[PDB]
C-alpha cells in the first residue's frame, strides 16, 4: 500500500498596490507623520 | 519624525535632565537644611554657654 503524498502546491498570494490599482487616480495618497497629531485638515477656499 | 515628535522627545530628555540636576540641587540644599538645624539641636543659647 501507499499513500501518495505528493507535490503541496503552495499557491504564492496575489499581490497589490493601492497606487497600482485604478481607485488611485481618485485618490491623491499623502504621508503625513503627524496625521496621530492633527485635529483634522480644513482646507479654505476662497470664491470670486 | 516630521519634525515635530523631535521638539517633544529632547523636550522630555530637557524635563528628565532638569529633573535630575534640580534634584542634586534639591539633595545639596537638604545637606545644608539637615546640617544646619543638627547644630541648631545641638547648640545652645549664649544665655546659656
Amino acid at each position: 500500500s501507499f499513500e501518495a503524498i505528493f507535490g503541496t502546491y503552495c499557491n504564492k498570494i496575489e499581490w497589490v498596490t493601492f497606487l497600482g490599482t485604478a481607485l488611485a487616480t481618485a485618490a491623491h495618497a499623502i504621508m503625513f507623520h503627524d496625521l496621530n497629531k492633527m485635529t483634522t485638515g480644513k482646507m479654505l477656499f476662497y470664491i470670486q | 519624525d516630521t519634525l515635530l515628535d523631535k521638539l517633544l522627545n529632547a523636550d522630555a530628555v530637557n524635563t528628565v535632565l532638569r529633573a535630575v540636576k534640580n534634584t542634586a540641587d534639591a539633595m545639596e540644599r537638604g545637606l545644608i537644611d539637615t546640617f544646619l538645624r543638627v547644630l541648631l539641636r545641638h547648640a545652645p543659647p549664649c544665655f546659656v554657654l
